[PDB]
């Protein structure tokens, strides 16, 4: 006679091995992946499936006012400037205008708030550094101020003039150029800028459409959807910037 | 690339930030200092760091343990100093190598380690008050002081819970460098081999999908770190571009896919599963278990491989053969 | 069939070779080249597995096990039921996991992103490949690679930790151990952190940047920052097998005493001796 | 620190389970050499003449012989215990018979010894079977013997550093760790398991469900107990120069059958026959040595595995003088 046996030759461990496959199961397939559908979904053309994959929408209570409940229905009946290659159901869309202004592809931008994003007090969290004349650039760090920007076709660009802090972490986010012959200040991410000490390379798109770089509203602050917009911006250029970008690298 | 990935190619400085707690803002001590080099890679500031009760009971026990073995240490190479710190990773304070059962074993003999066992659990507990009530000060979840009671659990489990089930101190963990290592290999030898063990195996299976899932999870916000991907929480509170580029990667990619929410769920799960799997494992092994390896014989699951070199009957059952 | 927010993001174009060709889905998959060559190596693979596997003892799933030829037969080509099936899934599973780290290349470049996951991909490979084909050429037979079978490989895991008397004493496994351990650690926490604060509950206020740093700065006197956590995910996941591979590496091909011995560099230094 | 590639690596286990031998031919190559000083056998010299039972005074164990033969043995007898100090190490130069020298009692106890292990002991020795040398290795004094605690070197034929010395109390974890392939098992395999037979070595239960009445509080073996068999496989390891796979399939160390090869019931059969050797004939020559052979506590120094085997797999690599000189074994 052993401890652990169960009648039968069942023993308890062989129990609790399928009573932990029921709980993985379980927290895996009825949690963990419903959870995942709260955003997206329905899935775009009133069914028993659809409504059994979502979970009860959760609510979150802004930290600055207001809520936001998910999942919830958000249809993108924003403009498209997409064609198709063909009939199947599978297929790539295709721009019919130019990508980068109409915002296709690697290029689009999500309908985040028109809001401002604001710190754990209030102020504005992504301003350039004439707001934010408490930051500073670090001890021992280039000054990008001043500083040519280089396109992808080497060409001269604009000169930096700002850098936009993140004030809530102490971080770089943005910066501010200007647009060499159209009267404009543009914005571009610190992801898209290669640093040196005497430019900004910029290989992301070429140096005439910095033109058409997204404009922001007021023009020492940027929206939530506006980061988006810009950002957007850019992306595209990695698969827009020439027709030979589109194709195939080998 | 996106350079600002590997590293931050400008940092930034301006006054450094407090958010209010419910409590013991007048805890914190500290000059919050920064340092360049730490800078390219993280944040710059380190401090000021929050003291409070809890956290000063955890060093008082912690040392009370670790003085408690590095005397016993030290005691092992008859204090001498010189040949302590070079045997170090040798030494250990060891349970009682004797049968006491569950009785109070001699100081000579697993006394000390008893000792500095309980002192070891005084300190994980006061440490997860500190870990818990931080984040309800500051107005937070407490899914890191339940995901962290989990691993404390665990260690109460191979230190003394297991050790109670089968009634014998002498089960449990030596402090010390390679000595607790050994004991890993004296416990698996001793119960039919871990491998042999599924929990052993949930357990690896979660450690490893963590492995998976952080390098997957972590790589992910990288490549999208050029449209803020890294600022998590509006992502959640407003999802953009990031996060959807993010979830339709991992969609084209393998079918499904996660919510910059959701992900960090699973990641919390895995975790959690990984102390969890060890836990029940470890309950079972002498509890109701003998030898992992004839259960799995048992259960018909253990695989088989024909002889090679010639098979070898245990000699110590053939008519003959002595004591 | 789409997700709410997909369409738009479905263009045609960021393929490595073929261009238009594969460049389409078939439900939510992207195919491209390597979406086939992907589904061409996993068929013959599983089929290859599958079909070795009828000529076992067993059909329990725990118990199949295909294995690599004897170490007689070196570096050369072995007969299907000795190893010859072990070689050819060994071929298939390189295929499949490349292409499949290839076609993530591509996805990333229709979306426009960093291609830092296929490149993350690449660590478990690599020490896939350290497994099954450098190890074995070092030591000059393919019979030291691990036989696939869900418990049979833990056989072999176990049997060439022992050939070196205590593989725990093995530096570069000691090191690998840790960064698994870490990494764990570390998706607990920062996992645990970033739902602390989209979930304080009761229905209090969704918290802040501010708020998160604040919380490590607290409990430990420092805090990463949330960008940096991410790279620190990568980074401490990876060293996991980019560590561990010289561990393993090095057990034959550059050691053939026990690991315990190893560390007599240490204890032995005539300084102390 | 690093040895270079490549590697002599054998199977010992089915393909597919990384069971086999891994060894440095650098290694194998310079105990080779070590090994081949074994003395070949002389001359066979042909039996005439009378049983030296008669012709000599005090000839005990070796009677059978004629004096050709009788010469011969004492002749190899001498290059394998003492080539370095004559005959004249154990005999008085004129007084032959003389037990004078106490080397002589003591070199009958080993013949005797010797002469049991290649006749009782043939599961362990086989064809092969030792001689003087085997552990002798040229001198009075075997290389590798063991004490009823853990010193070092483990070759006496070097010189201790003060840290080795066993008087030294802080050199104790080192001595032990070395005996122990540089483990940190607190545990002494030799006293433990090769000097007696007291302790059991198996430790591993034999079903799959804990056993009732054996397996609850003090009525269980401590899990100490696990370590030290550990720490006697790391040492048996070591002895040999080889890993658990030369013996076990790690898969399950306590099932023989396809688990095990059949060098693992050799060894077992060898761990008998040490306990015999130790208890029987060499733990009792303590009252036959001088007290500076002795150690701390007067015990006569013992063998393990090493002493044969001295970190080869079959001691000398296989060399066996058994068919040259058969009055060592097997008595018929
Ligand atoms: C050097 C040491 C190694 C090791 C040591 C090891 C241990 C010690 C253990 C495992 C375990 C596991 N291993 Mg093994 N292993 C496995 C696969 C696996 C799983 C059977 C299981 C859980 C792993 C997991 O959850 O990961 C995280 C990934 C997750 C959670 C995503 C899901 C992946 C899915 C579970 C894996 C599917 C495996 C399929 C059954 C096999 C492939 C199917 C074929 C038909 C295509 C693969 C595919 C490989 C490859 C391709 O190299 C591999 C290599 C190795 N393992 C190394 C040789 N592994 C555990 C086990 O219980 O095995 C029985 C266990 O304890
Ligand atoms: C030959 C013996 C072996 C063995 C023996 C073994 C045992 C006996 C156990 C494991 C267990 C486990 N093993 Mg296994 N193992 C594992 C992986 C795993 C882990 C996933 C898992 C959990 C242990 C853990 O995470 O501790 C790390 C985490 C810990 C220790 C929690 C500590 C957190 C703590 C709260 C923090 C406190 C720190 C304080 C600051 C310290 C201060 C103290 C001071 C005051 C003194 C792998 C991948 C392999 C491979 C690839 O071979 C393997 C092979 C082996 N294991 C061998 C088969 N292993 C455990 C398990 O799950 O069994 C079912 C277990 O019990
Ligand atoms: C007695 C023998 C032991 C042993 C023997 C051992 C060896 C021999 C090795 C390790 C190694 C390692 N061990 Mg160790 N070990 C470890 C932990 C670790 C791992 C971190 C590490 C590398 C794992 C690996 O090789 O993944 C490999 C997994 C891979 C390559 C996955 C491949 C991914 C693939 C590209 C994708 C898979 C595709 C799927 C088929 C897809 C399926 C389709 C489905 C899912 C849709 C722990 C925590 C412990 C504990 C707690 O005791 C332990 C004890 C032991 N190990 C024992 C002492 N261990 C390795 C190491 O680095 O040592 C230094 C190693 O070689
Ligand atoms: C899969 C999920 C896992 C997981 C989960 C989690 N793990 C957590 C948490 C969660 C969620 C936390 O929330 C908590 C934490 O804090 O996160 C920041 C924590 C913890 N994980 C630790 C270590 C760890 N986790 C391991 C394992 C896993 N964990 C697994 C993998 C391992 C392994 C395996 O080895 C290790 C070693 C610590 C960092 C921390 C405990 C602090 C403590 O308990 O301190 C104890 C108190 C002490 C005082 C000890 C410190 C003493 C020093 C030497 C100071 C004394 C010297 C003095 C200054 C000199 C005085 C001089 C004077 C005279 C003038
Ligand atoms: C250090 C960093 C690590 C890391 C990181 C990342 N990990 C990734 C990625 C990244 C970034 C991806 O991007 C990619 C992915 O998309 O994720 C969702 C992926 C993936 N990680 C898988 C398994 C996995 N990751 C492990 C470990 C780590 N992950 C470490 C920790 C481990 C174990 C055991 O440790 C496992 C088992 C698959 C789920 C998936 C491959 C899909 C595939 O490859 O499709 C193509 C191939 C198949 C679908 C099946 C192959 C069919 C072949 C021909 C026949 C099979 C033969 C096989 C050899 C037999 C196995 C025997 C077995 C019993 C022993
Ligand atoms: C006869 C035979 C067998 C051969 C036929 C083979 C066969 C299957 C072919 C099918 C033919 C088809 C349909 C056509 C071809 C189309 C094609 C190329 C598709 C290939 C199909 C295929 C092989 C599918 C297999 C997919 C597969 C490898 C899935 C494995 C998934 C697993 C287990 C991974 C574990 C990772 C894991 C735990 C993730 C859970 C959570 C997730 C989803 C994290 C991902 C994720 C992360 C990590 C974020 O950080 C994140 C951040 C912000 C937003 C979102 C996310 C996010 O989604
Ligand atoms: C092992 C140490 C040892 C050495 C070396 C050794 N002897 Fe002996 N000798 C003995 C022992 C022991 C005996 C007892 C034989 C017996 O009891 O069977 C013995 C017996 C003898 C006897 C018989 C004594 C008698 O008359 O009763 C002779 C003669 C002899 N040895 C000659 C030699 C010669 C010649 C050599 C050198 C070639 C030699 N011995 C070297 C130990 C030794
Ligand atoms: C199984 C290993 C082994 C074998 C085989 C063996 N010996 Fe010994 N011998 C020992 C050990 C152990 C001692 C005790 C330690 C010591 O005194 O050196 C010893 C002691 C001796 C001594 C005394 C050494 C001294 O100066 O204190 C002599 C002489 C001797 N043996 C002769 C022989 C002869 C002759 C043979 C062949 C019959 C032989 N030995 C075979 C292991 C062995
Ligand atoms: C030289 C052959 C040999 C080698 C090498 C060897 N073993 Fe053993 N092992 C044996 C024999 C024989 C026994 C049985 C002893 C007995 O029962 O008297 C045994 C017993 C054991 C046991 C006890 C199993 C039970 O039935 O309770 C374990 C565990 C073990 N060995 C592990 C190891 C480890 C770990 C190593 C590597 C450090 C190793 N062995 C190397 C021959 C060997
Ligand atoms: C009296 C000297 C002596 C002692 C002591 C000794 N051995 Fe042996 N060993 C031998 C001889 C002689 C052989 C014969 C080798 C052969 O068969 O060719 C051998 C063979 C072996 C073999 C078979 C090797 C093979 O490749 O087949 C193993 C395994 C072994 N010994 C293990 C051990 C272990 C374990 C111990 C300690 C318990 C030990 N030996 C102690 C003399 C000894
Ligand atoms: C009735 C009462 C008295 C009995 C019950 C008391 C009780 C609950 C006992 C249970 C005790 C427990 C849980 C013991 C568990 C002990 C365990 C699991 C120890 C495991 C590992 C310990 C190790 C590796 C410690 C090594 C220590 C040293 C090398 C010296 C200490 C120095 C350090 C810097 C600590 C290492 C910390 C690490 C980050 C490197
Ligand atoms: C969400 O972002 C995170 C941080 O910054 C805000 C951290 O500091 C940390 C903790 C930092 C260390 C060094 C443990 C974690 C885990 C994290 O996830
Ligand atoms: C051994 C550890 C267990 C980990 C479980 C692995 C989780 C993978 C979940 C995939 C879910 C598949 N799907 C599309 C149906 O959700
Ligand atoms: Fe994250």
């Amino acid at each position: 006679m052993y401890h652990g046996a169960l009648a039968q030759h069942l023993d308890i461990a062989q129990l609790v091995w399928y009573a932990q496959w029921l709980v993985i199961w379980t927290v895996v397939l009825l949690y963990l992946r419903r959870e995942d559908r709260r955003e997206g979904y329905p899935l775009v053309e009133p069914e028993d499936g659809q409504v059994y994959e979502l979970p009860y929408p959760k609510t979150f209570v802004l930290p600055h006012g207001g809520t936001v409940t998910v999942p919830r229905r958000r249809p993108e009946t924003r403009e498209l400037k997409l064609a198709q290659t063909d009939g199947f159901e599978g297929a790539p869309l295709q721009p019919t205008g130019n990508p980068l202004v109409d915002a296709v592809g690697p290029a689009s931008y999500a309908e985040r708030a028109e809001v401002v994003d604001a710190t754990v007090d209030g102020k504005a969290k992504i301003v350039p550094l004439r707001v934010a004349t408490d930051f500073s650039i670090a001890e021992g760090d280039v000054d990008p101020r001043g500083l040519p920007v280089v396109a992808a076709d080497g060409v001269e660009a604009g000169t930096v003039t700002d850098l936009w802090v993140d004030r809530s972490e102490h971080y770089f986010r943005y910066l501010e150029l200007s647009v060499a012959g159209s009267a404009r200040t543009a914005l571009i991410p610190l992801g898209f800028c290669d640093v040196k000490k005497d430019k900004i390379v910029v290989t992301s798109i070429l140096s005439e459409q910095f033109a058409n770089v997204p404009r922001l509203q007021s023009r020492d602050q940027i929206t939530l959807r506006e980061e988006d917009k810009v950002s957007a911006y850019y992306a595209g250029g990695l698969l827009y910037a020439t027709p030979e970008r589109a194709e195939s690298l080998l | 690339a996106d350079y600002q990935t590997i590293y931050t190619q400008i940092q930034a400085r301006g006054p450094h930030i407090t958010v209010s707690g419910e409590w013991g803002d007048n805890d914190r001590v500290g000059k919050p200092f920064y340092s360049y080099w730490l800078g390219k890679i993280g944040d710059a500031q380190i401090g000021p760091i929050y003291l409070g009760a809890s956290g000063i009971a955890a060093f008082a026990f912690g040392s009370t343990a670790i003085l408690i073995i590095l005397f016993n240490m030290a005691a092992e190479v008859h204090f001498d100093p010189l040949q302590f710190f070079r045997q170090f990773f040798w030494l250990g304070l060891y349970p009682p190598k004797a049968q006491y059962g569950m009785g109070i074993p001699p100081l000579h003999d697993g006394g000390w380690w008893l000792m500095a066992g309980l002192f070891m659990t005084l300190s994980l507990g006061s440490w997860w008050i500190r870990v818990y009530s931080r984040a309800r000060a500051l107005g937070l979840g407490t899914h890191i002081a339940w995901n962290f009671a989990a691993a404390i659990f665990f260690v109460l489990c191979i230190g003394c819970i297991h050790p109670t089930l089968v009634g014998s101190w002498s089960e449990g963990v030596p402090f010390g460098i390679w000595p607790h290592i050994d004991w890993l290999t004296a416990f698996s030898i001793r119960y039919g081999n871990f491998y042999y063990c599924p929990w052993h195996g949930f357990s690896i299976g979660f450690a490893y999908g963590c492995g998976l899932l952080f390098a997957a999870h972590g790589a992910t916000i990288l490549a999208v770190a050029r449209f803020g991907g890294d600022r998590e929480i509006e992502q959640i509170t407003d999802r953009g571009t990031a996060v959807e580029r993010a979830a339709l990667f991992w969609r084209w990619t393998i079918g499904f896919n996660a919510t910059i929410e959701s992900v960090h769920r699973w990641g919390w799960f895995f975790s959690l599963m990984v102390m969890v799997s060890a836990s029940v494992g470890i309950l079972l092994t002498g509890t109701f278990v003998d030898n992992w390896y004839l259960w799995c014989v048992k259960h018909g699951a253990a695989p088989d491989y024909p002889a090679y070199l010639p098979a070898t009957p245990d000699p110590a059952s053939l008519p003959g053969a002595p004591k | 069939a789409l997700l709410s927010f997909e369409r738009k993001y479905r263009v045609r174009g960021g393929t490595l070779i073929g261009g238009d060709l594969f460049d389409f889905w078939v439900g939510p998959y992207f195919v491209g080249f390597f979406g086939v060559s992907a589904i061409f190596f996993i068929f013959l693979g599983v089929s290859l597995i599958g079909y070795a596997a009828s000529q076992g003892p067993t059909w329990d799933p725990f118990a199949i096990s295909i294995n690599p030829p004897d170490l007689k037969y070196g570096l050369g080509a072995a007969p299907l039921l000795e190893g010859g099936f072990w070689q050819a899934i060994t071929v298939c599973a390189l295929g499949a996991f490349i292409s499949w780290m290839l076609r993530e290349v591509e996805i990333s470049r229709k979306l426009g992103i960093g291609w830092h996951v296929p490149l993350a991909f690449c660590v478990p490979i690599f020490m896939f490949c350290v497994l099954q084909v450098f190890r074995p050429l070092l030591l000059g037979s393919w019979g030291h690679a691990f036989p696939y079978g869900i418990l049979s490989h833990l056989d072999w895991v176990n049997n060439f930790g022992y050939q070196y008397l205590n593989w725990h004493y093995n530096p570069g496994h000691m090191s690998s151990v840790s960064f698994l351990f870490v990494n764990a650690m570390a998706l607990g926490l920062h996992g645990g952190l970033i739902l602390s604060v989209a979930n304080p509950g009761d229905g209090d206020k969704v918290k802040t940047a501010e708020h998160e740093n604040q919380y490590f700065r607290d409990v430990v006197g420092y805090s990463i920052g949330a960008l940096s956590i991410h790279r620190l995910g990568l980074f401490l996941a990876s060293n996991i097998f980019l560590t561990g591979a010289f561990g393993t590496i090095a057990s034959g091909p550059f050691w053939t005493r026990g690991w315990p011995e190893w560390w007599g560099w240490w204890l032995d230094i005539p300084f102390w001796s | 620190c690093f040895e270079p590639p490549p590697a002599t690596t054998t199977q010992t286990g089915f393909r597919g389970l990384s069971m086999g031998e891994v060894l440095h031919p650098a290694t194998v190559k310079a105990k080779k050499e070590r090994d081949a000083q074994y003395p070949p056998a002389l001359a066979a010299v042909k039996a005439e003449g009378p049983p030296v039972s008669q012709v000599y005074k005090n000839v005990k164990v070796l009677g059978n012989l004629t004096e050709a033969e009788f010469l011969r043995t004492m002749t190899a007898i001498t290059e394998w215990v003492s080539p370095q100090e004559g005959c004249t190490y154990c005999h008085d130069e004129n007084n032959l018979a003389s037990e004078a020298k106490y080397p002589y009692v003591v070199a009958r106890r080993m013949l005797e010894m010797t002469r049991a292990i290649n006749t009782n002991w043939t599961q362990h020795v086989a064809q092969t079977g030792v001689t003087c040398y085997t552990c002798h290795r040229g001198t009075p004094l075997p290389p590798y013997v063991r004490y009823l605690e853990p010193t070092l070197p483990l070759n006496n034929r070097e010189t201790p550093t003060h840290v080795e010395r066993v008087e030294t109390r802080s050199g104790y974890v080192v001595r032990l760790a070395k005996y122990t392939a540089y483990s940190a098992l607190n545990y002494d395999p030799f006293t433990m398991f090769l000097a007696n037979d007291k302790r059991q070595v198996r430790v591993v239960p034999q079903t799959a469900l804990p056993l009732v009445g054996v397996s609850r509080g003090k009525e269980r073996r401590p899990l100490s107990d696990a370590y030290a068999t550990f720490a006697l496989m790391m040492s048996i390891s070591d002895s040999l120069g080889t890993n658990c796979t030369f013996c076990h399939n790690a898969q399950t160390f306590e099932s023989w059958g396809k688990k095990s090869t059949p060098q693992r019931a050799i060894a077992w059969w060898g761990i008998r026959m040490v306990r015999d050797l130790n208890m029987n004939y060499l733990a009792p020559l303590n009252a036959s040595l001088p007290a500076s052979r002795l150690g701390r506590q007067g015990e006569a120094p013992q063998a393990d595995c090493r002493t044969c085997h001295q970190g080869v797999t079959k001691p000398l690599f296989g060399a066996s003088r058994l068919k040259d000189y058969p009055e060592l074994g097997p008595i018929k």
